[PDB]
RNA sequence: CGUGAGGGAAAGGUGAAAAGAACCCCGGGAGGGGAGUGAAAUAGAGCCUGAAACCGUGGGCUUACAAGCAGUCACGGCCCCGGGGGUUGUGGCGUGCCUAUUGAAGCAUGAGCCGGCGACUCACGGUCGUGGGCGAGCUUAAGCCGUUGAGGCGGAGGC
RNA sequence: GUGGAGCCUGGGAGUGAGGGCGCGAGCGAUAACGUCCGCGUCCGAGCGCGGGAACAACCGAGACCGCCAGCUAAGGCCCCC
RNA sequence: GCCCCAGGCGGUAGGGGAGCGUUCCCGAUGCCGAUGAAGGCCGACCCGCGAGGGCGGCUGGAGGUAAGGGAAGUGC
């Protein structure tokens, strides 16, 4: 009696609102369906689990003073190439990259993982391009 | 009288050879580096024979976790109700439960919450 | 100048790695329009030792 | 129509007309033994609590077998320690018969 | 059918030559011949006259019609490395491999 | 070992590992390390122990009733196939590998090259040729000298 | 009985204590001299008696 | 090799028999293919067999978003032989070996790799234990005599 | 108190560079991954295992083996996990 | 009383114990060997915890050698 494996399974598109959530727990719960370990037929060495797309990704809310005491920082790799950037200036500009990288932390790291990084997709404000997927809404 | 190697020393490496088929380069070419692959080969066969047993129950407490939460409860509360109700299926057949016996699996979340 | 050394033996695969841009690409030939002998263009058929339809060389 | 057994301290999921390794039970081949279950899976799913009542499968053992030779072997470093070691563990492989109620 | 003829004991540095052989495996006899002919390398010359011992073995030996010659396979294995000093500074002496090579050419008709 | 003791190079600065010279057993060619030597294997084994084993041998073969002590040799005379009719008729095949024991030179020198026959002068009697062979055979005299030397 | 029968008493004869074969002799690396030392060395101590 | 005293190599194997490949072809030759001898020629003279390191050529799996002491476990995929074997895509785990150290993955030592040589013994005394003989007794040394692998004698002597 | 307990006699050892941790002291500067002692411990030799991110001595715990079984230890239960 | 019960089994230095394998000796003027030894390569085959042993395929072409003991230039 070996333990079972699923067969492939076509992902089932899941639309999230970003607007009223908390970041940390939104992405969370996104983290979560990400991986498809809400589904009884989980594997850990296949990316199973179901595309996610959010919009109004600049709608997310934060707790304290973290719109500006949290700086989302980045390395080129020069000398002083050290590039911090507050949370609130990242909110104008790449809101959609906040949610990139909240999430982000918090997939397992390995090739699976960049793969469900790319079983993401973000948008910023109400709309996203793939009603033809039938996006299906699910409240967290 | 005379002990040369003879044929020993040929025959032992043939062995460990043999046994270092399929590693990269010289670790499986080389006697001394597939010595030494083989002994690492060896620990790592251990632990992992240890190990499979928690990767596993790992792998069962995760499927039977979201069988679970699908039915509005929980790992933890699950498996305190079956213990409550005095049930004792494991946690690999809970889970080759809740994956193939959705509904046999149902059964066991009422008894569960029935032990609440 | 301290006379740098290898540090570590090359493995084989990266050998062959180094080795991969080595090619020797075919040398480019062309049939001679005076004998349809095959060689390089621009230059003088050595069969026929002719060359833009007219005889150059002494073949 | 299966059911979970308990055997060696192991639990299987089993249906009739299955053939099934389990420890090295002490059987003679050809001999059946019924076993304690767990539960009874498929229609009349009952929970054995912690085994059913009056159930019990019916199993004919095929042979006592000996595992593929796992070669444990520990090893500790700069210590000249080395343990090479054979082990195949025997297998009871059994034959499920039928699942009495 | 197969013909072949072999290079035994060339005295020449087989990784340089296979560079050339590399060039025609998988070719026709007569894009070989050319192809061998204006190659800029010193161990054409060496596989060209393998390759036309080759292909008249084939012809004249296992009687194999010269239009469906192409190489089947070929290669250039090593021989025997004739070890030489070559004085080095500080009266230090060193030992040049030169190298011996084989080459072996393989002659299939192309049908079809 | 034929070799020099001057040192091949010197101790330090030269890259290599240090050595001594070539005749170390550590180069090809040199001596060897606890090689064998002239070793006399002898041994005194105590005279009680050799006797008294010695007749314990002859009770192997006597109790198993594979002895045969003889009295006469009328068919031997000094030629072999005289030993052949003789043992053939005394009881003897060839299958039995046997232990001569006698005193006729005429006896031992006609019956030698038989590849079954093991030949010994009384005196030469002792236990491993005792052992090497299935049956035993003596003369009365040969029997008598080993009762002197067991007694 | 014959030769291949002869054989010593069960003791009487004896291994000898073979040193410098690897781990799974025990008795490896070392010929149980321990580690470094007067006495680890070839040719050993002075007279330990005296 | 050293002026010299001196130091000191390497290097055996066809085949039963040269029967050592006439002759043909490619080729300057070499060498190659044929042919031929041969039981066999991947026994062809660079020759018993012919290992590995190493070097190629084909076939199978795999690999260009990707992280690693090179493996191991699981799963999966492919390929093959028919339950296995070969590959490894992912996931989990994982600090080479030896020595020397309190302490080494160590940026402490050694090791390019393969093949072979390479290091606890022998003699004689002592001591403990032991397998045996004998037992207030045990025991032979040298030597002598015997065979020519056979042993006995030999009480000097020791304990 | 039956234990890889104890004692006696023989044989063979190896060790006599130890170290961290806690506690009790000295030196030190009530500094040192310091030194030197006592008591206990662990490592050494257990860099076998879980935790502590990683980490010999900190917490748990002394690995005969196999099992796709279960209960637990420290420690954790928001994702990585 | 050959099997059952209880407990034990981390492990360096080191003590001890038990085996595996190499050359040679006896077994053996025997036995195995051209229907193919030794040797080489191959194995998913069987045996043992292992050291290893057979078994089988091919190469190899002429030696090998038991049970059971002995002796070592014995295991890289
Ligand atoms: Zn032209």
């Amino acid at each position: 009696m070996k333990t079972y494996v699923p067969k492939q399974v076509e992902p089932r598109w899941v639309l999230i609102d970003a607007e009223g959530k908390t970041l940390g727990r939104l992405a969370t719960k996104i983290a979560t369906l990400l991986r498809g370990k809400h589904r009884p037929d989980w594997t850990p060495n296949v990316a199973m689990g179901d595309f996610v797309v959010v919009v109004n990704a600049d709608k997310i809310r934060v707790t304290g003073k973290k719109l500006e005491q949290k700086i989302y920082t980045r390395y080129s790799g020069y000398p002083g190439g050290l590039k911090k950037i507050p949370l609130e200036k990242m909110l104008a500009t790449h809101p959609e990259r906040v949610l990139e990288h909240a999430v982000k932390g918090m997939l397992p790291k390995g090739p699976l993982g960049r793969r469900l990084f790319k079983r993401l997709k973000v948008y910023a404000g109400p709309d996203h391009p793939h009603q033809a997927q039938r996006p299906e809404k699910l409240e967290v | 009288p005379r002990a040369k190697t003879g044929v020993v020393r040929r025959r032992k490496h043939k062995k460990i050879l043999k046994l270092a088929k399929g590693y990269w380069g010289l670790r499986s070419k080389s006697f001394r580096k597939a010595r030494e692959t083989l002994f690492a080969a060896g620990n790592y066969a251990y632990a992992h024979r240890k190990r499979r047993k928690r990767d596993f129950r790992r792998l069962w407490i995760v499927r039977i976790n979201a069988a679970c939460r699908q039915h509005g409860l929980n790992y933890s509360t699950f498996i305190h109700g079956l213990k409550k109700a005095g049930i004792e299926v494991d946690r690999k057949n809970l889970a080759d439960l809740a994956v193939r016996e959705p509904q046999v699996f149902a059964e066991l979340v009422e008894r569960a919450k029935a032990a609440q | 100048a301290k006379h740098p050394v290898p540090k570590k033996k090359t493995s084989k695969a990266r050998r062959d790695a180094r080795r991969s841009h080595h090619a020797l690409t075919p040398p480019t030939l062309v049939p001679c329009p005076e004998c349809k002998a095959m060689k390089p263009p621009h230059t003088v058929c050595p069969e026929c030792g002719y060359y833009a339809g007219r005889k150059v060389l002494e073949v | 129509m299966f059911a979970i057994v308990k055997t060696g301290g192991k639990q299987y999921r089993v249906e009739p007309g299955l053939k099934l390794r389990v420890e090295k039970l002490d059987a003679e081949p050809g001999a059946t033994v019924e076993l304690p279950v767990l539960l009874l899976g498929g229609e009349k799913t009952v929970v054995g609590t912690p085994v059913v009542e009056g159930a019990s499968v019916v199993a004919e053992v095929l042979g006592h077998g000996r595992g593929k030779k796992i070669l444990v072997s520990k090893f500790k470093a700069k210590v000249q320690y080395r343990r090479k070691k054979g082990h195949r563990q025997p297998y009871t492989e059994l034959l499920i018969k039928e699942i009495r109620g | 059918m197969e013909a072949k003829a072999i290079a035994r004991y060339v005295r020449i540095s087989p990784r340089k030559v296979r560079l050339v052989v590399d060039l025609i495996r998988g070719k026709s006899l007569e894009e070989a011949r050319n192809i061998l002919r204006y190659t800029n390398k010193r161990g054409a010359y060496f596989v060209a006259k393998v390759l036309e011992s080759a292909a008249a073995n084939a012809v004249n030996n296992h009687d194999m019609l010269e239009d469906r010659l192409y190489v089947k396979a070929a290669y250039v294995d090593e021989g025997p490395a004739l070890k030489r000093v070559l004085p080095r500074a500080r009266g230090r002496a060193d030992i040049i491999k030169k190298r011996t090579s084989h080459i072996t050419v393989i002659l299939g008709e192309k049908h079809g | 070992v034929a070799y020099s003791g001057r040192k091949i190079w010197p101790q330090k600065h030269t890259g290599r590992a240090r050595h001594g010279d070539i005749g170390a057993p550590i180069f090809v060619g040199g001596g060897v390390v606890f090689g064998p030597k002239p070793r006399d294997y002898s041994y005194t084994l105590p005279k009680k122990v050799r006797k008294k084993g010695l007749a314990m041998a002859v009770a192997d073969r006597a109790r198993e009733g594979k002895l045969l002590l003889v009295e006469a040799f009328a068919g031997v005379n000094g030629k072999t196939k005289e030993f052949l009719a003789w043992a053939k008729e005394a009881g003897l095949d060839g299958s039995e590998s046997v232990l001569l024991v006698t005193g006729n030179e005429l006896v031992r020198r006609a019956a030698r090259n038989l590849p079954w026959v093991v030949t010994l002068a009384p005196e030469g009697l002792n236990v491993y040729d005792i052992v090497r062979t299935e049956r035993l055979v003596m003369d009365l005299d040969a029997w008598e000298v080993f009762q002197n030397r067991i007694g | 009985m014959k030769l291949s029968d002869l054989r010593p008493n069960p003791g009487a004869n004896k291994r000898r204590k073979r040193v410098g074969r690897g781990p799974g002799s025990g008795h490896g690396k070392t010929a149980t001299r321990g580690h470094k030392g007067q006495k680890s060395r070839s040719g050993g101590l002075k007279d330990p008696r005296r």
